[PDB]
DNA sequence: ATCAATATCCACCTGCAGATTCTACCAAAAGTGTATTTGGAAACTGCTCCATCAAAAGGCATGTTCAGCTGAATTCAGCTGAACATGCCTTTTGATGGAGCAGTTTCCAAATACACTTTTGGTAGAATCTGCAGGTGGATATTGAT
DNA sequence: ATCAATATCCACCTGCAGATTCTACCAAAAGTGTATTTGGAAACTGCTCCATCAAAAGGCATGTTCAGCTGAATTCAGCTGAACATGCCTTTTGATGGAGCAGTTTCCAAATACACTTTTGGTAGAATCTGCAGGTGGATATTGAT
């Protein structure tokens, strides 16, 4: 049983481009580029909570580490679409 | 009491001292518009720099930027600083 | 029973995340946010990606993104290639780019 | 005849003076109001340690100093003894800075 | 009998592998010098094809990035023609 | 002699690939020392790795992980 | 109890291995440390810390000094190619370059 | 305020190989940061490298695997020789 | 430049193999409900450093003059590298067969974690020790005019 | 070839800022005993790899011809280095006052822990239908007379 992240690209994929498809390349690329992402805002998190003595990564070490790995806009957006994301989930 | 407001400071990275670091990059001869193009690309690095020190000191909660502020954000750009922890 | 990534309105899984903040030797703690906001901006990542790659296979009248529309994708944005700038996308081709003083008279 | 050296004989002595030192070649305060400046323009009102400017001195002349290396090489190969903009722009985008 | 002039085939070229994927190196070539070099680092290895697939995928970027610098230093020399100095100086610039 | 295997006209592809319009004779001899270091490099790490894990067979995420050691990610292969 | 003994001189090493051991513990490398992680660890650095110094202060002997300062570290460092290529992206403050002019700039 | 650092160990390491030398303050600041920095090398790969292969724990051979990762040929070699050495003194002792 | 001849590339097509998408089963992972603990925020202080200014001497920035040597522009021959025809050898493609390695499960000794207690090495700050900066003066090597 | 001018190299010296040693407290490492996790050996399986053989096309090696690029030689206007007067702004040391960083205590929102249920994501085979050969025709670009 192995693990990957194909079925929620390609669930976003059919939000975004409901007629298109996607080889099994191109599906593989998207599983190496989510995992690299999810490594560099996932250990700059961790660096960030160890600096200040903190046991616990939040949605604070989160963002902060989006504003650090991402380039200007692409952040802004990011930061934007995960504090959204938080509010919902504590309103549900 | 309060800072006179700090502007055009840009210009204080004089000719003479762009000439004294080319010189010890080995440099021998300095066309005339190396010195605004050196503050240009020095502005932009110092940009980047500050500003990721800034984001760790907004995350820590402070108002004081700390060497190892500027030491994360020097890592961060892959340019390891020795002296300053 | 409702999934937490149906509670932050996302499509990325908020659990498995969450699993994987906690196993990734990161922390001794992860709070309950972290996971859904990091499953949030992966979301939106890969939906940047994904609609320009889209539009090139579109382009190109083809069904399928292919790597190749995902390097046009990349490398045709500013902020994409600069985050991706030490990434090699295999069976991605390079832009075509040919330095003028190369082309005939 | 007062005594004059020929153009390029004191930059020479320079090269060898400042590769052989150390020193900072940037003035303190000046850079000091460089940073200051910069980094008002992203939060206000915030304070430095004054090891903080001092390493953001150190880390901003070791980039120039290397940069200008480069550059020299990128003047040099093209049978030049100058270094000229298009010089630091090739150096730059061979590193990845563009 | 029809020639083309020197450079035209060569921009056809150009154009041609940089619309294009597939891999340049021949496959068998590549196979049988990584094995030789993996040999010296320790004795009686396998190798997973997609191994073998990724370190050539990975060479042949490099190289390519690598001809790209190449072609910006013969360039800055007031040259069309690579030679082995403009590999020299992107090599040394690149920190390698 | 297997880096010989790597021909004048491979070469000459990867080059064009990489925009080059006209290539010195001495070029591909100078790529094929290049390569060759790359090559070493990247497969002593990956070695490394397969042999840390008690494994013989060098596996795809063995030469990923070794890329990713030089500062090379390289996506598709895991 | 038995006579305290530190682990650093039952490995026979002057770098700290409670230290290494505890840092290790608190940096989230792991959920559990080896025995003998610390030990290999500590001599690792130990054995680095030595070599640099070992250069570092023949370069200040050479220059007729007791005193090991940054510059005798960045000569060590650059003139070593192992050391150089270990450490080639790292800043060491106050230690400026190595003497070097390309030969195209000597007068002819 | 309890400021830990590799002062000590770094001065006692200068007195075994250069009796006769000292080091100034900022020279011991790089050192410092040179140790911290190898530190974080070594332990980062190691734990990376107990990841990859589904190990709960860090072993003198993660350690061991890190450092021949890291070190260029020959420091590789002299530093693996060292942390056997003292691994093999340990458990003897 | 126009005009003919010639070569290559791109868009289209059909047939169909193969890759992708769809479907259904199930072990494992996520979710739930409840109980319990705890990290870290909030509030409160106490010092540590930082911001800003002040004085004064001198080191250094700036602008200017003038002339040497460099970059820029140009020309051009020879030698290199491109283009192309020819023939052959390696690589590719396909088929077969095993050995060998990657995984899997389990059970017990061995290894590591953790609370509590004892001991001591490491640190902060004080007291002491000192090399080297920062001066002088003289020897020597380099530079440039003549 | 000299000879002046100027820089650089060495050797000397001492006082004090900086480095080292000394001192005593205490936070952290070591010792002890107990609890919990794990690594690995012993078999066992079933995919992947490797070895081997065979034919054929397709890419490569080779030789020939020549276009055109690179490197050499030349020239010159003007840019940039060297030197200097002038004057200011940096540097160094200290004062003032408070902002803010750091230590401490208290307690709650938020985290962990655990038993059990619900849901999901992976997988293999079937069903679907895209993309790729391998052909055409037309667009586009190149090349040679003129
Ligand atoms: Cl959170
Ligand atoms: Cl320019
Ligand atoms: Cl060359
Ligand atoms: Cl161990
Ligand atoms: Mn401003
Ligand atoms: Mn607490
Ligand atoms: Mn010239
Ligand atoms: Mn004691
Ligand atoms: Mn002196
Ligand atoms: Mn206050
Ligand atoms: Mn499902
Ligand atoms: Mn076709």
């Amino acid at each position: 049983r192995k693990e990957s992240y194909s079925i929620y690209v390609y669930k976003v994929l059919k939000q975004v481009h409901p007629d298109t498809g996607i080889s099994s390349k191109a599906m593989g690329i998207m599983n190496s580029f989510v995992n690299d992402i999810f490594e560099r805002i996932a250990g700059e998190a961790s660096r960030l909570a160890h600096y200040n003595k903190r046991s616990t990564i939040t949605s604070r070490e989160i963002q902060t580490a989006v504003r650090l790995m991402l380039p200007g806009e692409m952040a802004k957006h990011a930061v934007s679409e995960g504090t959204k994301a938080v509010t919902k989930y504590t309103s549900a | 009491r309060h800072r006179k407001v700090l502007r055009d400071n840009i210009q204080g990275i004089t000719k003479p001292a762009i000439r004294r670091l080319a010189r010890r990059g080995g440099v021998k001869r300095i066309s005339g518009l190396i010195y605004e193009e050196t503050r240009g690309v020095l502005k932009v690095f110092l940009e980047n720099v500050i500003r990721d020190a800034v984001t760790y000191t907004e995350h820590a909660k402070r108002k004081t930027v700390t060497a190892m502020d500027v030491v994360y954000a020097l890592k961060r750009q892959g340019r390891t600083l020795y002296g300053f922890g | 029973a409702k999934t937490r990534s149906s509670r932050a309105g996302l499509q990325f899984p908020v659990g498995r995340v969450h699993r994987l903040l906690r196993k990734g030797n990161y922390s001794e703690r992860v709070g309950a946010g972290a996971p859904v906001y990091l499953a949030a901006v992966l979301e939106y990542l890969t939906a940047e990606i994904l609609e320009m790659a889209g539009n090139a296979a579109r382009d190109n009248k083809k069904t399928r993104i292919i790597p190749r529309h995902l390097q046009m994708a990349i490398r045709n944005d500013e902020e994409l290639n600069k985050l991706l700038g030490r990434v090699t996308i295999a069976q991605g081709g390079v832009l075509p780019n040919i330095q003028a003083v190369l082309l005939p008279k | 005849k007062p005594h004059r050296y020929r153009p390029g004989t004191v930059a020479l002595r320079e090269i060898r003076r400042y590769q052989k030192s150390t020193e900072l070649l940037i003035r303190k305060l000046p850079f000091q109001r460089l940073v200051r400046e910069i980094a008002q323009d992203f939060k206000t009102d915030l304070r430095f340690q004054s090891s903080a400017v001092m390493a953001l001195q150190e880390a901003c002349e070791a980039y120039l100093v290397g940069l200008f290396e480069d550059t020299n090489l990128c003047a040099i190969h093209a049978k030049r003894v100058t270094i000229m903009p298009k010089d630091i722009q090739l150096a730059r985008r061979i590193r990845g800075e563009r």
